[PDB]
């Protein structure tokens, strides 16, 4: 979910 | 394990407002500031609506408002439009590199005007006729709410056989579209007067009758 | 947007492997690792099964593998099991703000022979024109498994504006039925030469054309  | 709680359904009147609560756990939500929100349009390629609690992604519908109220996250939709009907999901980072989702809230806008359908009937075209078959197509469209029923009239007696209809789908709207089809032999189609597509919707009835004088 | 072109349908049988694919238009590619894959059952919340090209998260069964080369990420269900049947999507983080989604797919565990769709494009009936209306219908019928891509074209160039695509209905022969429609004016219709309805089923494209031939 993209984040990281 | 576990998968974030969401209230399965969240209504609001037109122009009004609703707020959905993505509610987590210390180890995920409230552990970190990384809750995104998703608009999944009546079964569709979903989008991101918020990424970090309250950050509206680069080109979001005006006022999706994100909240984190401890371990409860909240998305506030206001300026209610019809187009907000969807599946709203959230996701919070839990631990070691990975994300946890939530149950899934269906958003319901009230105050939507009821619309009576636009029935367009079709005669088969030349190509189909050359290829040696005839299929008729009743196109029901821009209706609300999405309950419609289609009768076929063979010629004022019914034609239950060879008809096939569709469940109404939502348009780039919050009006539905549906269709019936009658599959015929051309023979059968030269062979008689009228064909009729009768569509009932919230009391109304709209009949469309086609005759063999199609041009091409 | 859906700048991640994803197949309409991907199907196998128990013990057959299936590739989903996710292509990017994105002037981006290469400068990239962040392609995440989502497993999504009808009724359930979306759940990631792949992150950063090849890493599944915790508890992803061994059989899922991701890859990326060129502009194509791929997800291989290596040895198909029943509830591998689901909607699948892909993803890409154009940093923060820009979370591009692919368009979805479906895993069908077939237990019916594959049926490639019947397309049947119908042109603005003379009557509808006589009302100064224009609408051509793209009946897509008899397809299995029930997922299909649909696109329109005016004089070669694609058309996006005014097309509404219904959702595949199950018919009384457990094959599927969809319909798109392009709503126009007699003007726009008459002012062109050729209109294709272009449909993609698995590993197949059907493109049918209608020309304006103007009997009244």
């Amino acid at each position: 979910q993209x984040h990281x | 394990p576990s998968a974030l709680t969401q209230p399965p359904s969240a209504s609001g009147s037109l122009g009004q407002s609703v707020t959905i609560s993505c509610t987590g756990t210390s180890s995920d939500v409230g552990g970190y500031n990384y809750v995104s929100w998703y608009q999944q349009h009546a079964g569709k390629a979903p989008k991101v609506i918020i990424y970090e609690v309250n950050k509206r992604p680069s080109g979001v519908p005006d006022r999706f408002s994100g909240s984190k109220s401890g371990n409860t996250a909240s998305l506030t939709v206001s300026g209610l439009q019809a187009e907000d009907e969807a599946d709203y999901y959230c996701s919070s980072y839990e631990g070691s590199d990975n994300f946890v989702f939530g149950t899934g809230t269906k958003v319901t806008v009230l105050g939507q005007p009821k619309a009576n359908p636009t029935v367009t009937l079709f005669p088969p075209s030349s190509e189909e006729l050359q290829a040696n078959k005839a299929t008729l197509v009743c196109l029901i469209s821009d209706f609300y709410p999405g309950a419609v029923t289609v009768a076929w009239k063979a010629d004022g007696s019914p034609v239950k056989a060879g008809v096939e209809t569709t469940k109404p789908s939502k348009q780039s709207n919050n009006k539905y579209a549906a269709s019936s089809y009658l599959s015929l032999t051309p023979e059968q189609w030269k062979s008689h007067r009228s064909y009729s597509c009768q569509v009932t919707h919230e009391g109304s009835t709209v009949e469309k009758t086609v005759a063999p004088t199609e041009c091409s």
